[PDB]
């Protein structure tokens, strides 16, 4: 209420506060105290500071066991004491901004709202299928090629199955720890929730789901798969990230494909991953471009890059591609990251990385691996290229790595399978304009033999495909020679691969 | 009342049918409905990117309250939309804004908890009525938010939240973060198939469903600025505007997908449009039209011809740039002129290209010239050269001129560029290089090529000079290159044809000046026989043409001797060249 | 009424013929008319380096509304130039900018979408002390305001592309700086008004020499 | 014009500048021009830098000879022309 008639309301109370004739119990924040009171230091002494520490997990458990019955009587549901101890423990582990017991009560109360909404209308999967069948109903109405009425028939059948099963049980009217974990996995993003059977069947086939995109390379697919299975099962070291890997080998063996296949598995898109191309980081300033500017400097109030983009979605994959192409002491930021999951940015708030999968591709032993992947067992190769890495890095940073793996030069059956994959995506690119493509098996032999050399991996297969198909084929498509509808066969001449129209 | 003066009823507008139909957004509406029916903190904030449908989730929630698709507990709730500007506007005295806000709080306590308040732009609430010593709307809604008396549905942006609401941590913890992700391609198709009826009712036209799947796919692929389903709706609506004007001017009546590609080609410049027959026959004559400026060197003309034919025919690898060429040859055989032939074909201009002159980059930090300086350092706010040059012009041609001069590790930036088509500047955003033609022009093996181009076939020449380049670059980097072409030294007849090209462009320029010039073949023979040596390329040719033509020619023009409208016969002397006026 | 306190009716001025006979720039007017007939985001922003005649484009739009060269959705509109410098005039107290601006927005809602607004120097609207983008921003979003913004290229990419919400509520119309021949056509269009004001004659070789020397010797 | 529920002078005359109904002539210091008129758009291109030179010593002599009669007829005194050139020279020499 200060104005031109400046009486400010801190001044009128102030002799009553100083003389003790007013018993004013104040309560304020800890930043707001410093920012608004300790400016005006004539009133900062009138008060006495009672500090209210953040409670422990066990004190939060003791708090929730007497608040429980009030939320029970509001939502008309029960809360079972495993959900209380799960709310306190999980909210202390997986939510880093808020503080106890605000987030514990938030998980409890929102879970009870979720159970009340189950009991009110109908359960979850009924609503999932109900929204999707009304979606496909309106979309099929608007489509008046389809390949859609199959999907609507499938979802309506599954809706009828779950509706009859719901009538057979006519459920959840308590709050178990499963509902707390569902509300935690919708708060933050970390899949803490219990694995429903489709996801568990998907996750036991991790290697089978990844070898549709990474052919060969068994050891690293195993390592990646074991890290994610430990994370979902609940055995990962809770004071470190999920998996801190270091990939090694020649050029074009699927390193960035293994990371893009991780992202396409786990988040259903290739470029949903914090990607730090470490080859911009050749000087010691890129430290500042990932942790941000310090106070006083230019990009302070715009943040860092690694810190902010992980703190948005705390469960993600981090790729540090071409990790040898950096200054050697950019890997001390990663010492903090890989040992404890904490990275303090410029502004002072510590982003938590204990749910991210840090992956570092490289090529540091390419000469050695290309020389000796034959006639050597995998353990001795890992040993000797780890000696090479010890010539590169410092023994701090490679002690923090969860597993160093070795990639190997691709054989000819590998390049046959890769040629099949690249041709499937070429069929997808040319089906959209309206062209159907087959291929002779003799022609695939020409692709596998014209795109093989041991030193460059599986990129010469890609540009051999590019030349020996895509240059005459796009030559003919622009020529108007190849009309859609008819199947474009890929047959060979004596050395060429010609397209025909029959 | 003090609500009707200052709020806007959304359920009344949904009942009147003014709102957009909201299709999709299942789990966002469901989690918001869960957070609204809590005991304490009935406060969902919808934190998402700008454009992804954060308001439309709230209006879809109002439409479900109208239709009855909500649970029984929310049937009949009045979604009121707060207006911060309507509160601040009439309050300049001490305590009029706070009076209005306390009146709103008393009415929303009076409404029996039957009101779901809504604030788009929650940060406007954060700094709302804050004057010198005034209770803003943050500090006055701050008690009635922690007790669930106010059922406020916020909405804010993902980066505006960091600026304004994480500044004030108590009002930051009043709200629950319901995150609204940018939708996928299929969901954008479904969202457009919902809203097709509204744009057809407005523009009085029809929209065909191939144009909708084309709008969603092309907007997801090419436009990097805005987001889904906003940019796809923009392509739909601007194409419908275009068809409505082309009906209404003086023909079509249904939006096709090529209309969507036209609006995309006008927004960006990437030629996604259908090939007209003039441009398609122009494009099949790629090699001949590059040999209308670059005679000689058939190989890379074939290579770049094939690359642009792939780019236009849709066979281009969409996770990579269009072509990533390396040019290797003796000095002065038209490498830079092959790139200028590219720019002159592609954009109908000569220096219409992003031209990095890599002999400036002889140390490790001109890397930082091309990307920019990080946070904290000097050239932060000015960006980078390459990143602004490509972000402002997506479909361009990048020339790394004279790429042998630099430090050996400037070409790691290019590892990112040539592998995935992306490059992160200092300010933390990536530029999409899925549309450029990255071209490098070295001369690492000009001694070897000038020595042994004779008696060695082209494949083994490429093999040998590529082995030398393998000694000079890293195996990671030559693996990324699309096609390492090799340039051959010029012959005599090639230099004669180059001189013919120079004379014809000189005659065209001086005809634009207003003159008419003829020449005898003997002058051409003298020009071909005087300035020949294979070691120096076609530049001694052009400077000999320069001297032995343009010194007497400009000597005689400036005297007024050459009257325009005559015939300038470039005859010869016993040893030199002189022009006459007959 | 708040419009008459702060707006300038351009079409009423072109009705009395005070404006310039804008000749050329036809495709930019056509793209602006494409933008102003959408459903949402009806708000073009004219963008180019300064001096190239963007207010001239909106004057030509107003003259086409007066003559009737517009489609059948713009006959009868009024083009009102808003003055962002005039709303931040008496900015003493709290909530006095918002009173003026809400008066303008209520009176524009009163006309039932009949008024094209022209907010020149659009970089003023971002920083107004929250302030001014956040009262226009929902009405800009729904397309019930038809704000023809007009700002410099560098001011646009410094002020408005920093702020993504206000950036997507507009639509760019890039204004190409005219050629030498187009400047000659402009001066041949505007020769008569200057010869009827100065009461002198102007020699057309001096016109084409003036355009050529101005393009050559001033950067 | 810092008023209440009202307008100032500048943003009420600003319509009359770009409407042709004002033949205004301004006068200001260079610095306040370079802050307050170069920053605006319409106020910039409705105004022209007629720069005023600080005059020379003999020009000041001519001006003082043009105004010697007024001050002499005012104060009933007489002014000497060597006193004029001494005053002008020492005023430009000493006063800052
Ligand atoms: N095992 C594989 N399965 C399928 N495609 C593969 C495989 N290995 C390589 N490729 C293809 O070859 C390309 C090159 O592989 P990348 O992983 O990108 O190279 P890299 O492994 O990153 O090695 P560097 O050192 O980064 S060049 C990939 O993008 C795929 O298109
Ligand atoms: N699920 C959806 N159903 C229908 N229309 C949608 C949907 N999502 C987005 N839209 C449309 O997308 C456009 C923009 O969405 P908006 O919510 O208005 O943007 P926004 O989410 O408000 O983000 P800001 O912060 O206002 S820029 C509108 O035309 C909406 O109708
Ligand atoms: N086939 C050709 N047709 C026309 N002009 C050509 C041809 N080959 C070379 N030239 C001329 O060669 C001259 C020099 O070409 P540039 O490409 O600029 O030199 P360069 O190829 O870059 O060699 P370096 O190593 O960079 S010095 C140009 O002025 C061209 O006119
Ligand atoms: N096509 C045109 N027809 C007629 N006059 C034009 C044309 N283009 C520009 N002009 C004139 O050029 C001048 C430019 O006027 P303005 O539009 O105010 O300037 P501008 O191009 O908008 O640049 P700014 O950023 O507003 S200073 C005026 O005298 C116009 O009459
Ligand atoms: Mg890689
Ligand atoms: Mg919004
Ligand atoms: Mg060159
Ligand atoms: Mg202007």
């Amino acid at each position: 209420g200060k104005a031109d008639g400046a009486m400010d309301a801190g001044n009128m109370l102030k002799p009553a506060l100083a003389r003790g004739e007013l018993h004013c119990v104040g309560a304020t924040t800890l930043d707001e105290y410093r920012q608004y009171i300790e400016k005006d230091a004539a009133l900062e002494r009138r008060f006495q500071k009672v500090f209210v520490a953040e409670p422990s997990v066990e004190d939060t458990i003791a708090i929730l066991r007497g608040l429980k019955e009030r939320y029970e009587l509001h939502h008309h549901v029960q809360i079972t004491d495993p959900a209380i101890v799960a709310a306190a423990t999980l909210s202390h582990r997986y939510i880093a901004d808020r503080q106890l017991p605000d987030k514990a009560i938030d998980l409890i109360d929102e879970a009870a709202s979720s159970i009340r909404m189950q009991i009110d209308s109908k359960p979850e999967e009924l609503d999932r299928l109900d929204r999707r069948i009304i979606q496909l109903k309106l979309e099929q109405q608007a489509l008046m090629l389809d390949m859609l009425n199959e999907e609507l028939s499938d979802k309506e059948r599954q809706y009828s199955e779950l509706e009859e099963e719901w009538k057979a049980e006519k459920l959840r009217n308590k709050v178990t720890d499963a509902e707390i974990a569902e509300v935690l996995a919708r708060w933050t993003g970390i899949p803490v929730s219990r694995m429903m059977e489709s996801e568990r069947e998907k996750l036991l086939r991790m290697e089978q789901e990844l070898h549709h995109r990474v052919i060969g390379q068994n050891e690293a697919v195993d390592a990646v798969s074991n890290a994610i299975r430990r994370s979902r099962a609940g055995l990962a070291d809770p004071n470190r990230p999920i998996g801190s890997f270091l990939f090694l080998g020649p050029t074009g063996v699927g390193k960035t494909e293994l990371c893009k296949a991780l992202a396409n598995f786990m988040f259903d898109s290739d470029e949903a991953m914090v990607r730090i191309d470490m080859s911009e980081f050749m000087e010691k300033h890129s430290v500042s471009r990932l942790v941000g500017a310090p106070p006083g400097y230019v990009g302070y109030e715009e943040g860092g890059y690694l810190t902010e983009a992980v703190r948005r979605r705390p469960y993600s994959v981090i790729l540090l591609d071409a990790v040898e192409k950096a200054h050697p002491d950019v890997f001390n930021i990663l010492l903090q990251v890989l040992d404890d999951g904490r990275l303090t940015d410029g502004q002072g708030r510590t982003v938590d990385f204990r749910n991210t999968v840090v992956i570092m591709t490289s090529n540091l032993g390419s000469d050695l691996i290309q020389e000796r992947f034959g006639e050597l067992d995998y353990a001795h190769m890992k040993e000797l290229v780890l000696g090479v890495v010890s010539h590169n890095f410092r023994p701090e940073f490679i002690n923090r790595i969860d597993e160093v793996v070795v990639f190997h030069p691709l054989g000819e059956q590998h390049i046959a399978s890769i040629a099949q994959i690249q041709l499937k995506r070429l069929y997808k690119r040319l089906e959209e304009r309206g062209y159907e493509i087959h291929i002779s098996d003799e022609a695939l032999k020409l692709l596998s033999e014209n795109g093989y050399d041991p030193v460059y991996g599986a990129r010469p297969l890609k540009r051999a495909i590019q030349q020996q198909i895509e240059n005459p084929l796009a030559q003919q498509i622009l020529s108007g020679e190849l009309v859609p509808g008819k199947v474009i066969r890929l047959e060979v001449n004596e050395d060429r691969i010609v397209a025909v129209q029959h | 009342q003090a609500l009707k003066k200052y709020t806007i009823d959304l359920t009344e507008r949904a009942e009147q049918g003014k709102l957009d139909p909201v299709i999709g957004r299942d789990e966002e509406i469901r989690r918001t409905i869960q957070v609204l029916q809590r005991r304490t903190k009935n406060n969902p904030v919808l934190i998402g990117e700008p454009g992804v449908g954060k308001t439309a989730i709230v209006e879809g929630l109002a439409q479900r309250i109208i239709n009855g698709e909500v649970p029984e507990g929310l049937k009949g709730r009045r979604v009121l939309a707060l207006d911060m500007g309507a509160l601040v506007a009439g309050a300049k005295y001490r305590g009029e804004f706070e009076e209005r806000l306390k009146g709103v709080l008393n009415d929303l306590a009076k409404q029996e908890g039957n009101v779901i308040l809504f604030i788009d732009a929650l940060h406007t609430m954060v700094g709302a009525g804050k004057a010198d010593g005034a209770m803003d709307a943050g500090n006055m809604l701050k008690p009635a938010l922690a007790r669930g008396e106010l059922h406020c549905v916020g909405a804010t942006t993902l980066d505006e939240y960091r600026q304004y609401i994480e500044k004030d941590a108590a009002l930051e913890r009043r709200f629950q973060k319901v995150f609204v992700a940018e939708p996928s391609v299929e969901d954008t198709i479904a969202i457009l198939r919902g809203l097709k009826e509204r744009y057809e009712l407005h523009h009085h036209v029809q929209i065909t469903d191939p144009a909708i799947v084309a709008a969603a796919t092309l907007s997801h692929r090419y436009i990097a600025d805005r987001q889904l389903p906003d940019k796809a709706i923009d392509l739909i609506d601007e194409a419908a505007s275009s068809i409505r004007m082309q009906i209404d001017s003086k023909l079509r009546n249904k939006v096709t997908d090529a209309e969507i590609a036209e609006v995309l080609a006008r927004w960006t410049g990437i030629p996604v449009s259908r090939m007209m027959e003039s441009e398609r026959e122009k494009l099949l004559r790629m090699e001949q039209e590059l040999h209308h400026r670059v005679i000689g060197q058939n190989e890379a003309v074939d290579a770049v011809s094939n690359a642009i034919r792939r780019s236009r025919a849709g066979l281009a690898d969409p996770n990579r740039p269009i072509g990533s060429f390396l040019f290797l040859g003796p000095t002065g055989v038209g490498k830079t002129e092959l790139c200028k032939a590219l720019a002159n074909f592609m954009f109908d201009s000569d220096e219409a290209m992003v031209r990095i002159d890599m002999s400036e980059f002889m140390e490790k930090h001109s890397v930082s010239r091309l990307v920019g300086a990080p946070p904290g350092y000097v050239g932060y706010e000015e960006g980078g050269y390459l990143t602004e040059a490509v972000r402002r012009r997506p479909y361009s041609v990048i020339l790394l001129d004279a790429v042998e001069k630099a430090h050996p590790d400037v070409f790691n930036i290019l590892l990112q560029v040539l592998d995935d088509g992306r490059l992160t500047d200092g300010q933390g955003r990536t530029v999409d290089f899925r549309n450029t033609v990255v071209i490098m022009t070295s001369n690492l093996g000009s001694d070897l090529i000038q020595e042994r181009f004779g008696e060695l076939d082209y494949a083994h020449m490429k093999e040998l000079v590529l082995g030398v380049v393998s000694h000079n670059f890293r195996p990671e980097f030559i693996n990324r290159i699309d096609e390492v072409v090799v340039f051959h030294p010029l012959g005599e007849q090639h230099i004669a044809s180059i001189a013919q090209i120079q004379l014809k462009r000189l005659y065209k320029r001086l005809e634009e000046r207003g003159y008419e010039i003829h020449i005898s073949d003997e002058a051409l023979k003298l020009l071909s026989e005087n300035g020949y040596d294979p070691v120096y390329g076609a530049r001694p040719l052009k400077r000999a043409i320069q001297q032995q033509i343009e010194n007497p020619l400009a000597q005689q023009i400036l005297s007024g001797e050459l009257v325009p409208g005559k015939v300038i016969r470039l005859e010869v002397n016993e040893d030199r060249i002189v022009a006459v006026q007959h």
